[PDB]
């Protein structure tokens, strides 16, 4: 498939890429198990071998040059790096990172793995939110994706966590949902909030300012249906809240329902 | 056998194309005759 | 076609010989 | 502008058939035009067929007979063949090389255009859309031509394809529910047919639209080669610059292919498929594809190449590549011709890919597509019923079969059968089609939606 | 550097002072710089086949010597671009020249060198880091849809000596610099690759994932795989537009490359008019497929070299975007026209005419081109896996699959979607004939189906056998009529009609079944085959009784169930989510089971 | 291809010849189309009009299109002879077809067999028309004989009708 | 197993030497190392087309369908590197796999290959479409060394007679099928029905075979005999009475 020169260049480049992935994932040298496993390839990066010298070593066979094994190990490292990066703001415990590395290594084929698919979905959401403009749908997606990243960091992707699965499903459904379907987006977000076991899904996960924006968006959607001025003033008082809560959402729903009954 | 054994030529090709068209037309006419006979045959069978 | 190509090649060779 | 004086050479190294091989040429130019004076003063034109070193092989338009070395001079014009184009060449008869043969003056150029042209940009071409009405029912109500389509006529030697071409030239125009023009090019057309075309166009009062290029069979074959390029350069000028819808009728593409074969043999290229050049597909594409609508311009070039299918063989290279490049075909049937139907256009094997773009509301009428489809279906069924009657007998036929036979007869006697000087607007064509469709009751017209039947069937 | 024109005869120009020229290299002939390919060498006399018309090319004209063969120019700006077969950007030529023609010897750059691109380097890369061919050293925000990963060329490697900071850069800016064995290589955002050279990959993995299109007939009965090789008949009423539109809008292919390869002028005008207007819904927003599509469009009057190299340009661009980590779908509009251009080139070179006039290498060229389709582990450090699925269509003469081009294409390809003008006339859209079509990737996709859609394989086998039995019984019906058919024959016929009219038949205009998810398709097929199996069981098990059941009895009792089976189409994948559609189909199956149990 | 140019000459000297030529060509083409069906399938299903076409085509082919150039009478056939012969043949065609079609859907149906049995003499005279010798049978004599044949045809068909 | 690979995208001319590399290795392993080497040359059609490309470049004299006038000699240089040799216990068995263009057994490639080689195994598109594996059409297939490789001693003594009788009955069944396409079922005589039943059961029980099923020669001959027993003894005219009496009754 590859000429000899290109094959050994690939070996050198893959050693370099593994070194870069290690440096990015564990700049503080805290992942001792992973670094020990990747020692034979990281020895050529620790010292300052030039490309020519490392290529000569690969040709001689001194350095690991089984390109298939190098690809497998590099993918094992790169999926872990992607997992750590997709939850960048929410760090992951060293124990959890090591356990996830062991699970990925044990896995027969990463490129067909449920971990890989889950990471792909999370990266879909993160890439969209990295550039999406502030709107109701985008704020909802950012909130759900931040909660999902927190859940991933606290639990991980190498299991069948019902909460993480639900967050993935709902986030992808909202992402695919049309921009103009404001009612469907709002009701999907409401269903997620109601089905979250906690009373305050986004407390501590999103900044207080984003919490205020989210509650303001909910109040904006709630207001146009109101008719009674007293209940409208109550709704504004509720909008004064700085944190979203399931009980606050229920209060807004009850306000709009009383307005509907009064209609 | 497999071939009519007419020597290859443009004249032979034209003759064979004409013969193929004639055979196809005769096959279609005989098929129509068979269809008419079969229609009358089934009508008489029901009768 | 083969005969004509052969003849053309021979004509080219003869022209070169004359030149 | 070329200001430098032209160089005249008496250095004729040899003459071989139609080629004068000049030597010691100062930077010979390929495709250069060169006017050569023979020993006795006769002036001929020629084109630099091949250039090598300091040599120049000049294919003389006329023969080389009488040319000699040591006395024949050749002045190299210094430029490739450029034609003078204007609007005033609308209403003129030119020969293959552009020289007027109507006893009028030489064309006072509005521009000097290279005949070979450049390929219309695919991204600038636009889908043809509206329809150009030829006045012939069999190709208006069944094979309508869109503004920008390339739809050839296929025929054999002896069939009246030239008469159909002249009729189309005389009758063609926009649907009309002075921006139309016709460029007629005739190649390898015997003196009788050339005179017929010229006198017919002059007499029938349509010459104001028609630019006629005639290349008689006995005129130079290189002139035959450059005739279609002259015609299409004029068409491009009139359509993409003067913004008028041009219909280019090129007659005897088979004769053009014969001229191309001759030029290839003169170049000493080995024969290709069936003795024709290997690049004949590229050449025919270069001719045809100089057509269609363009972005940002209100003109167009419809093309109707006319072919003489040799031996009535649709697999022959000329018709085969023409079908590959063009977008339809109008078949002229020897059987109908023998039965004395004019135009003898067969509508079953014929086709016009862009009929759906040519027809419709605002282009021809609401019911054009439905009427055409039902007419085709009824005609095919009528032929089938005739074949069946040939076996079962008239009595065994049912009432529907008798209706189909009647429609077949009246469709070949009223729709197809037209007469050379019967100009039918497309609305007249559709009215005739509805007269023929009213032979059947509303129910057997299954290919016409009830919405259209309820509106056009009555009366 | 500079040659001179020593002779001109037709498109062949013999250039002197060309000592250093390389075989099959590209040269700019004349003062208008007509493209030309060196096809011979003799001392300093290099023979050139000139792509453009050579009229006016005079002896002594300079012949510039491009140091590359016919090489596509890869980089940002491909997406949404309309090229010629030679990589001439028609959409830029027209804008810059303000003319409807292509000027002779136009030398407009394939990719704009003035347009700025938002380029973000790989965070890990530094000065001194080792980099190898295929490495993604940056990403460029070409669109909101396609992120163009700027990667090192193959055959290149070394140590990074300068990587530009994130910012706005053009294709002429140097965005990276590396060194190997002291030799310093400066890499901009644009590379160049010979079209006729396969782009290297670390490995060419087997194709094991469907190329879903949304058409039920194509996805279910005749599946193609990402990296597959497919053929489509080219005719007037066949309906290849449906296949092209489905692949362009709904297929999972991340990129689409449509190669006209020498179509009629108005056909190419139609394609260029329709493709820009097509839109796809991504992330809830209706984007334009041209954000991810490229069009190598050329007509039949273009240079024969351009027409013949259109396929190679398209496959090289597809390979580039594959290496970028994407799934690309190349679609040759009619490989027959490319083969005609190849035959024309052979005739021009005066090569011996092989079978029916085609060159002595047509099969080799077609096989090598189709070999470039496939699923690969892309070359480079970031572990990627792209694919290139070729859906090149062929035009059989008069419906005959015996000409050399169609025969070679069918031998090479593994899928044949066999559109039928007969079914188009019958109004059975899609017009896939579902009898001459085939797919050799069923054994490859067995694993995927068993993992995700376990039952689909038996469902598809039963559907295919049902259709075959109906085809066989179509003859018996003529011989003895319908009244002579057994009850099992009647059930087979009346479920074959159900599958034909209510499963295979599908309208691309409706909002509910323009795109049919595979879960919906397998659900419909499962319901239909359950009906068939349970009706057959009832008939067989009541054959022994005096109160024998008949298809007429079943229809009379369960006209509602048959109506629901026919109406299974109308479930909207969008409004009726996957869960709702699955629940409704399960409820339908429950109703069928209840009715059959009551009847039996 | 000179038929169009000869329309002026015919419409001034042989005014009636062009329709005769058109009808003769139509008859010959109909015979060409009917012979295939006759030899593919059979002669029983042919209509009476088809029988008229076939037998008139045989007559025209054998005794108007068949000319032996070695005989004293057929070495050169004057165009007046040609046009008169074609006129008689096409007049017989039209009148026989008229009789057949008119008596169709009527009790006293007429058929080709009836016509032939009645006027075998007329068919023989039409066949022998080719034997007129311009050298001794002058133009006036030949024209008078052909007019007499036309009169006999009309009288016999009047008796039939 | 030693693999020489030249895929579609690989150089075309290198196919001219790939078979020779493989056959040189086989010759070394057989006539010098005394191995028994089965040589398999896949896509001899590709090899022949590469040879035609080179011949066209050289403007050599073309044969039928453009292939060089020496294609026979070249294919012979390839194929004739087979067979045993005196004094050496090795052998080289060749099974080239060549694709007949357009299923044309008279195309120059298959025709010259049949002229050179010692037989051919004809894979049948009709049988494959009917889904009969292996789709081998014994009628056009042939083996030139069966006559000596079978008989008494090696395999069984009824081998040749059974094979010839199966060939004759299969051919007559095909002829009966062809006539039945024209005259219909009702015009077939009892012998024609016997032959049609034999053809069906022969294509279903003899040709048809599991992809991993390894029938011994004796099993194949027993299947042939159970198929031949359809006919009465008198209808088996190839098999001598001596063989029929011993083998038929069982």
């Amino acid at each position: 498939g590859l000429t000899s020169e290109q094959y050994h260049s690939q070996v050198v480049g893959k050693i370099g890429y593994i070194a870069r992935c290690m440096q990015t994932i564990d700049p503080e040298n805290n992942l001792k198990k992973i670094r020990e496993d990747y020692q034979d390839v990281l020895i050529w990066a620790e010292k300052n071998y030039r490309f020519e010298e490392i290529l000569e070593a690969s040709k001689s066979g001194k350095c690991p040059n089984d390109l298939d094994a190098l690809s497998r190990r590099s993918l094992i490292l790169q999926e872990l790096l992607r997992l750590v990066s997709s939850i960048s703001p929410f760090k992951m415990k060293l124990d959890l990172i090591e356990s996830q590395y062991e699970k990925m290594k044990q896995h027969v084929n990463l490129w067909k793995s449920d971990y890989h698919v889950k990471l792909n979905q999370l990266n879909q959401l993160t890439d969209y939110l990295k550039n999406a403009a502030p709107t109701p749908k985008n704020n909802f997606l950012r909130a759900m994706t931040s909660v999902l990243q927190m859940q991933i960091a606290q639990y991980g992707i190498t299991e069948d966590n019902e909460g993480i699965n639900q967050l993935f499903k709902l986030g992808l459904h909202l992402l695919a949902m049309a921009n103009e379907k404001i009612d469907e987006q709002y009701h999907l977000f409401k269903g997620y909030v109601k089905d979250q076991p906690e009373e305050s899904p986004f407390e501590g996960i999103l900044p207080a300012e984003d919490q205020k924006i989210l509650v303001k968006t909910m109040i904006d959607y709630a207001m146009p249906k109101l008719s009674s001025k007293v209940l409208q003033d109550k709704l504004s008082a509720l909008s004064s809240s700085d944190v979203l809560t399931k009980t606050l959402l229920d209060s807004i729903d009850r306000i709009v329902k009383e307005n509907e009954k009064l209609n | 056998k497999d071939r009519i054994e007419i020597f290859p030529s443009r004249m032979a090709q034209t003759i064979m194309k004409a013969r193929l068209k004639g055979a196809q037309t005769g096959r279609n006419l005989l098929k129509k005759k068979s269809d008419a006979l079969t229609l009358r045959f089934r009508q008489i069978l029901k009768k | 076609f083969y005969r004509l190509k052969k003849i053309q090649e021979k004509k080219k060779i003869i022209k070169e010989k004359s030149e | 502008y070329l200001s430098q004086p032209r160089l005249t050479y008496k250095t004729v190294s040899g003459v071989n058939g139609p080629l004068v091989i000049l030597d010691h040429v100062k930077f010979p130019r390929y495709a250069e035009i060169v006017h050569l004076t023979l020993p006795d003063g006769t002036k001929r034109s020629g084109q630099v067929l091949e250039v090598s070193g300091s040599k120049a092989v000049v294919q003389v338009f006329e023969g080389t007979s009488g040319i000699d070395a040591k006395k024949t001079s050749c002045e190299f014009t210094g430029d490739i063949l450029r034609t003078p184009v204007s609007e005033d060449m609308l209403g003129r008869v030119f020969n293959g090389s552009g020289k007027p043969i109507d006893r009028g003056p030489v064309v006072l150029a509005e521009d000097f255009l290279d005949i070979m042209g450049q390929p219309i940009n695919p991204q600038c071409r636009i889908y043809p859309e509206e329809m150009i009405q030829t006045g012939i029912s069999a190709i208006d109500g069944m094979n309508s031509i869109a503004r920008g389509q390339k739809i050839p006529i296929f025929s054999a030697a002896g069939l009246p394809h030239n008469e159909i071409a002249a009729q189309i030239c005389r009758q063609a125009g926009l649907v009309k529910k002075e921006n139309f023009a016709i460029v007629f090019a005739a190649m390898g057309v015997n003196m009788e047919t050339a005179r017929f075309f010229k006198s017919d166009f002059e007499e029938n009062g349509s010459m104001d639209n028609v630019c006629l290029f005639l290349n008689l069979a006995n005129d130079p074959t290189i002139e035959r080669i450059i005739t279609p390029r002259l015609a299409l350069t004029t068409a491009e000028f009139l359509a993409y610059q003067c913004e008028k819808h041009v219909l280019v009728i090129l007659t005897d593409m088979s004769s053009y292919a014969e001229a191309l074969r001759e030029v290839s043999a003169a170049r000493e290229e080995v024969p290709g498929r069936r003795g024709f050049p290997g690049y004949m597909y590229t050449d025919l594409a270069t001719i045809y594809e100089r057509a269609g609508r363009v972005e940002g311009r209100n003109g167009s070039i419809t093309q109707i190449p006319i072919l003489t299918m040799p031996n009535d063989d649709i697999t022959h290279p000329i018709p085969d590549l023409t079908g590959y490049i063009t977008e339809g075909q109008i078949y002229v049937d020897r059987q109908l011709h023998n039965r004395q139907i004019y135009p003898p256009i067969n509508v079953l094997p014929s086709l016009s890919r862009l009929m759906k773009s040519a027809i419709g509301e605002g282009m021809t009428r609401k019911d054009h597509a439905d009427v055409s489809n039902q007419l085709y279906a009824c005609y095919a069924i009528g032929k089938d019923v005739q074949a069946m009657k040939a076996v079962v007998g008239e009595e065994a036929l049912t009432s529907d079969d008798l209706l189909y036979l009647e429609f077949l007869q009246k469709f070949e006697k009223n729709f197809i059968t037209q007469g050379p000087y019967e100009n039918r607007t497309v609305y007249e064509t559709l009215d005739i089609g509805w007269q023929l469709l009213r032979i059947f009751p509303k129910e057997m017209l299954k290919r016409i939606p009830q919405s259209t039947l309820s509106e056009f069937y009555p009366r | 550097t500079f040659g001179y024109v020593h002779g001109v005869s037709g498109p062949v120009v013999t250039a002197c002072d060309m000592a250093g020229a390389a075989m099959y290299e590209l040269v700019r002939v004349g003062h208008s710089e007509l493209v030309g390919e060196i096809i011979r060498l003799e001392g300093d006399m290099a023979t050139i086949q000139v792509y453009e018309e050579t009229s006016g090319v005079s002896v002594g004209d300079p012949v510039l010597r491009t140091g590359k063969p016919l090489s596509v120019e890869l980089g940002p700006g491909i997406m949404g671009a309309i090229f010629d077969g030679i990589q001439r950007p028609l959409s830029d030529i027209s804008s810059q020249t303000q003319s409807i023609y292509i000027p002779r010897g136009v030398n407009v750059s394939a990719l704009s060198r003035d347009i700025k691109w938002e380029f973000i380097p790989s965070k890990n890369l530094r000065v001194g880091s080792h980099i190898t061919g295929g490495d993604i050293y940056g990403i460029v925000n070409e669109n909101s849809l396609i992120k163009h990963k700027i990667m090192l060329p193959p055959r290149s490697r070394g140590s990074v000596t300068y990587i530009a900071p994130p910012g706005n850069y053009d294709a002429s800016d140097v965005v990276l610099e590396l060194e190997f064995e002291g030799v310093k290589e400066k890499l901009s955002m644009v590379q160049v690759w010979p079209v006729r050279q396969v782009r290297p990959v670390t490995e060419k993995l087997p194709a094991n994932h469907p190329l879903l299109t949304g058409q039920r007939v194509l996805d279910a009965l005749f599946p193609c795989v990402q990296g597959g090789t497919t053929a489509i008949p080219g005719a007037f009423g066949c309906g290849k537009t449906v296949i092209s539109q489905s692949l362009s809008k709904y297929s999972n292919s991340d990129v689409i490359i449509y190669v006209g390869c020498g179509e009629r002028g108005n056909e190419m005008s139609e394609v260029l008019r329709d493709f820009p207007e097509l839109t796809m819904e991504v992330d809830g927003k209706v984007e334009s497929i041209m954000k991810r599509t490229a069009l190598v469009a050329n007509t039949s009057n273009m240079p024969v070299a351009a027409r013949e190299a259109s396929i190679y340009t398209g496959i090289t661009l597809s390979e580039y975007f594959r290496d970028m980590g994407y799934h690309v779908s190349m679609m040759a509009d009619s490989t027959s026209r490319w083969a005609e251009a190849l035959r024309e080139i052979s005739g021009r070179l005066a090569e011996m005419p092989a079978d029916s006039g085609y060159p002595a290498y047509l099969g080799a060229r077609l096989a090598s081109f189709y070999e470039r389709a496939g699923r690969v582990k892309c070359l480079g450090n970031p572990e990627r896996e792209g694919s290139v699925s070729i859906v090149g269509a062929v035009s059989p003469p008069g419906g005959d699959f015996s000409d050399p081009v169609t025969s070679a294409t069918l031998g090479i390809v593994q899928v044949f979607w066999g559109l039928d003008k007969k079914l188009a006339q019958r109004k059975h859209f899609p017009s896939v004939n579902w009898l001459i079509s085939y797919s050799k990737y069923m054994r490859a996709l067995d694993e995927y189906y068993d993992k995700h859609f376990t039952e689909f394989v038996p469902l598809r086998t039963k559907a295919k056998e049902i259709l075959q039995e109906e085809e066989d019984l179509a003859e018996i019906v003529q011989l003895v009529g319908k009244a002579s058919l057994a009850e099992t024959d009647k059930i087979t016929l009346e479920v074959a009609k159900l599958i034909k009219d209510d499963f295979l038949q599908q309208n691309g205009y409706t909002p509910y079944d323009r795109f049919c998810p595979f879960y919906k398709t397998v659900g419909m097929l499962s319901n239909m085959i359950s009906f068939y199996d349970m009706a057959r069981r009832a008939v067989e098990t009541t054959a022994q009784s005096d109160n024998k059941i008949t298809w007429s009895i079943i229809r009379e009792h369960m006209g509602e169930i048959l109506y629901k089976l026919s109406s299974m189409k109308f479930k909207d994948p969008v409004k009726d989510g996957e869960a709702k559609i699955k629940a409704d189909y399960a409820q339908l199956l429950e109703d069928m089971q209840n009715a059959f149990r009551s009847l039996e």
